[PDB]
């Protein structure tokens, strides 16, 4: 049983935590409690391998991101469908893994969250994918903590990604 | 950024950091407020301080960071070790206090899981003494709740190799019975399955793991060291656990069950030294002394669960 050490990241109230424990635990967190640097654990089967996921759900706003990335295998970058500055941040992180890595091939997935939330809409489908194409056609899921949908996929797609 | 915080780990391996509001003076108290539980939810757990060969439940006013900073000396005090061994981590567990008929009256899925996690890491260690059966019902849950459901296709044969088994069962059975148990589990695992009328809801599989563990007689026990002299003068070195139901001597080596007694049918009496103590086995004619320097410990925890029936 392989280790894999996955990260999410973001901005803050994207939905990191929510993302993860609806993952990891089957809840749904409410509350917003700002993260300082929480650490899960969940065994899955992912085409046909059980693994051992190790899930570091990190702070909206930070030194330790540079270690993140040197340790992370696979990255979950969300940002909420939400809130138009959330997306906007992700291209720095998207380019900080890169350099840290110093590879253009890093595991990696674009989540739009809070998808249940159709109504607030600011940032599109489309934007969305248009985002993912760019980054040499990143893996991109919109995705709901409350909802459920695409959560499992968000790991599953990491883990597949760092099997190539 | 500066503020400090701590790594508040689970049994799972898993952690979550906590702002230490009052650096080293922050409070047990005060850390179960920086975790995400309600006031439901924190009623059950508290704060641990545990290095391989200890492990200490803290009280609410406890400061926690000042156990981990004078640790060497605490091992000194309470065992035989050398004190530079090893290094406490904090951990967030079941309070020993908690009363069985409480428990059963949980219904928040994550106190749920959290009691479970620790569960779980008792059996697969081999803390917790059960027939073959019950241990076979513990592992087929197990397998519903990592795997899910049954699959003829790839549960079927040669699934269950000793890698899987590790998952399932106690650590002492892993290659003693455990290997025998196969057809018997993964039936059950079928069984379960295919059940319609056994919920598959993670909360509801997990608090049916629970209930198969709390009529295992070291559930939710305090674990301490010690030793004690059989005929012609052997040391049997053991783990003495305290827990709501009673006393259990576990073999250290074998983990195997010695005695377990409820309360009420047995006495306790402390040391003049503080470092051994005496179970009169009352309405069973028998007697032994455990030596350890624990005893203290020990005692005080025996008296709380017991005087905490009524
Ligand atoms: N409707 C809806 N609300 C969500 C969803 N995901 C998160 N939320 C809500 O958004 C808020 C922030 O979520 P949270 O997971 O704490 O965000 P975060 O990215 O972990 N924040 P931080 O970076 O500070 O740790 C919470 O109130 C949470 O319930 C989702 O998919 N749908
Ligand atoms: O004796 C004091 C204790 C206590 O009051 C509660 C829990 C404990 C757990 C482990 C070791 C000692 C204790
Ligand atoms: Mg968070």
């Amino acid at each position: 049983m392989r280790e894999y050490k996955l990260v999410v990241l973001g901005s803050g109230g994207v939905g990191k935590s929510a993302l993860t424990v609806q993952f990891v635990q089957g809840i749904f967190v409410e509350k917003y409690d700002p993260t300082i640097e929480d650490s899960y654990r969940k065994q899955v089967e992912v085409d046909a391998q059980q693994c051992m996921l190790e899930i570091l759900d990190t702070a909206g706003t930070e030194a330790m991101r540079d270690l993140y990335m040197k340790n992370g295998q696979g990255f979950a970058l969300v940002y909420s469908i939400t809130a138009q500055s959330t997306f906007n941040d992700l291209q720095d992180l998207r380019e900080q893994i890169l350099r840290v890595k110093d590879t253009d091939d890093v595991p990696m997935i674009l989540v739009g969250n809070k998808c249940d939330l159709e109504d607030e809409r600011v940032v599109g489908k489309e934007q969305g994918q248009n985002l993912a194409r760019q980054w040499n056609n990143c893996a991109f899921l919109e995705s709901s903590a409350k909802s459920k949908i695409n959560v499992n996929e968000i790991f599953y797609d990491l883990v597949r990604q760092i099997n190539r | 950024k500066p503020y400090e915080k701590v790594r508040i780990y689970r049994m799972d391996g898993s952690y979550r950091s906590v702002e230490l509001k009052h650096g080293n003076n922050t409070t047990v108290q005060q850390i179960m407020e920086g975790m995400r539980l309600s006031q439901e939810t924190q009623q059950y757990f508290t704060i641990w301080i545990c290095s391989e060969n200890l492990s200490l439940q803290l009280k609410p006013y406890h400061k926690p960071l000042q156990h981990v900073r004078d640790w060497p000396e605490i091992l000194a005090e309470l065992t035989n070790l050398d004190p530079q061994r090893e290094t406490p981590q904090l951990f967030l567990r079941r309070d020993v206090r908690l009363p069985l008929e409480v428990e059963k009256q949980i219904e928040d899925p994550l106190a749920i899981l959290i009691l479970f996690d620790e569960a779980r890491y008792n059996l697969l260690k081999g803390f917790y003494t059960a027939p073959d059966a019950k241990l076979i019902t513990l592992a087929s849950l197990l397998l519903q709740i990592v795997y899910g459901n049954y699959e003829s296709k790839k549960h079927k044969q040669g699934f269950l190799n000793e890698e899987n088994l590790k998952s399932i069962v106690p650590v002492t059975k892993l290659k003693s019975k455990a290997p025998h148990w196969t057809n018997r589990i993964l039936h059950e695992y079928k069984n379960l399955s295919t059940s319609e009328g056994v919920s598959k809801e993670m909360h509801h599989l997990q608090r049916m793991f629970l209930q198969n563990c709390w009529e295992i007689p070291t559930y939710g026990a305090a674990f301490f060291t010690g030793q004690i002299f059989t005929k012609n003068h052997k040391v049997i070195p053991v783990y003495v656990g305290v827990n709501i139901k009673g006393l259990h001597l576990l073999n250290m080596e074998t983990k195997a069950l010695l005695i377990s007694l409820k309360y009420g049918c047995f006495m306790w009496q402390l040391g003049d030294t503080d470092t051994c103590f005496q179970i009169h086995s009352m309405e069973n004619k028998m007697s032994f002394i455990v030596h350890t320097k624990q005893a203290g410990l020990v005692v005080k925890l025996l008296m709380k669960l017991n005087g905490q029936l009524m």
